[PDB]
């Protein structure tokens, strides 16, 4: 092919068109392309209509392409890893009807500022949702209820000040939790429920500490191990174990798992 | 420099970053990372890595879809801080690799494996659920190769480790220094590990 890369890495068929200035999808492809990346070019907008001739396609990057606006037609029967970070976009497109199979879904930074009802409808097959790097400041309801098959959750960098109590509702398989860097104060009661959850990041967070953040302090009690702090380092990134960073808004740093509680309800 | 072979291999390297290893010893492991990596056609195509260094939670530096020419990574993997810190908790960066390295699995028919260069023992409070992830890990088919180092080298975990699988084997060094005299043995077994490569 001409302008795009091609190569067959095992048995599957990628193709780069990657940080080559591009303003829209190529022309004739390999008809079994099953990964396409297009990062990096110059896009503002895309429609994944386009791409049902590639009835193999697998994997789809489009990241850093400006896009401001994803029109999500007809179907992609096999998408399973849809990559949209690093992008313009106002708002979350329905991906649901269109994108069937998909497993991943990335739309970390992004100028997102709401998740409208039903936004993840559609979409059963879902284990991998980043929404990382956003402006959302609440959230949907049922929002994860169409994927109850989820294993990671994120939600960090956000301006969010409180989450859906039955956000993780029949989620028994999530096993990451990013929700750093917000501005939650409070943890609804039994939002954690009974799954085991083996990584949740909690720092970052004005929690107020007072008889409403009791049912999240015994929580953290019970998940110190559960716990852990996000460090970047243009370099290097780290995931370390620290339920002391989980800290009192005001209260001088002070560790939530420790707040006594002090004339708080009895029961 | 000696044999050398190229495959279908996403091979991660865990470093262990405890003090039970000076700063220029940390040196010579780094050393034995960046050969293991030359010997290895390197690229997001044929053999993809990552490089963490451990004790108190994982340190990444290096990771399989990090697109990066293979001379880039080779330097960061040989800039990589040496920590030096009290503990390395070994259950930790497993329990990491499996759910951060290894969760879903986008080369299905690639092989896996996890060096883990152990040089000291972690605090038995952390190993609750070590078996857990060797055991998770393997059901991925994560094939784990635990290579002891030095008289601090948990034997026990090194032990644990090989009988989970048959593919787990093991391998023990007196010192760092010994690894530039393993190093082509252990890539070897490597080798007869995964599937060929072409070029």
């Amino acid at each position: 092919h001409p302008i795009c890369e091609v190569s067959k890495v095992a048995s599957h068929l990628e193709v780069n068109c990657d940080k080559r200035q591009l303003t829209a999808l190529p022309p004739d492809l390999p008809k079994d392309t099953t990964i396409l990346h297009l990062s990096e070019n110059l896009l503002y907008t895309f429609s994944l209509a386009t791409l049902m001739p590639y009835t193999r396609l697998t994997q789809l990057n489009l990241d850093r392409c400006e896009l401001t606006k994803l029109q999500v037609d007809g179907t992609l029967p096999v998408l399973g890893t849809l990559d949209l970070s690093h992008n313009q976009l106002q708002s979350l497109p329905l991906l649901g009807q269109t994108l069937p199979a998909l497993t991943v879904l990335d739309v970390s930074f992004n100028r997102l500022t709401s998740l409208p009802l039903g936004a993840l409808r559609g979409l059963g097959e879902l284990q991998e949702l980043y929404l990382k790097g956003n402006e959302l400041k609440t959230l949907p309801p049922g929002l994860l209820t169409p994927t109850p098959k989820l294993e990671k959750l994120s939600l960090a960098n956000n301006q969010l000040t409180e989450l859906p109590a039955g956000l993780l509702n029949g989620l028994e398989n999530l096993d990451t939790l990013l929700l750093q860097e917000n501005s939650l104060y409070t943890i609804p009661k039994g939002f954690f429920g009974s799954h085991l959850l083996p990584f949740a990041f909690l720092h970052g967070n004005p929690w107020l500490c007072n008889c409403e953040i009791l049912y999240f302090r015994r929580w953290l009690q019970d998940n110190a191990e559960n716990v852990y702090v996000w460090k970047q380092g243009v370099d290097v990134k780290a995931v370390t174990s620290n339920v002391a960073s989980v800290q009192c808004d005001n209260s001088d740093k002070f560790p939530v798992y420790k707040y006594p509680g002090k004339g708080c309800p009895t029961l | 420099h000696d044999f050398y072979c190229s495959r279908l291999l996403d091979l991660v390297f865990l470093l262990d970053g405890s003090s039970r290893l000076s700063e220029a010893e940390f040196e010579v492991l780094k050393a034995f990372v960046v050969d293991m990596m030359e010997q290895l056609r390197i690229s997001q195509k044929w053999v993809r890595v990552a490089v963490v260094e451990y004790h108190d939670g994982s340190h990444a530096y290096i990771g399989l879809k990090d697109r990066k020419r293979p001379s880039e990574l080779r330097r960061i993997a040989s800039q990589v801080k040496y920590a030096g810190s009290q503990v390395a908790s070994t259950s930790e960066v497993l329990k990491y690799t499996l759910f951060q390295i290894f969760s879903k699995i986008d080369r299905p028919e690639a092989s896996r494996i996890a060096l883990l260069l152990m040089a000291s023992q972690e605090p038995q409070r952390m190993s609750r659920n070590f078996v857990r992830y060797v055991q998770g890990l393997k059901k991925k088919k994560v094939i784990v190769i635990p290579v002891g180092i030095g008289p601090h080298a948990n034997l026990k975990q090194i032990r644990l480790i090989e009988k989970q699988a048959p593919e787990n084997k093991a391998f023990v060094l007196s010192s760092v220094d010994e690894l530039e005299q393993q190093r082509d043995e252990i890539v070897s077994y490597l080798c007869d590990l995964a599937p060929e490569a072409p070029p």
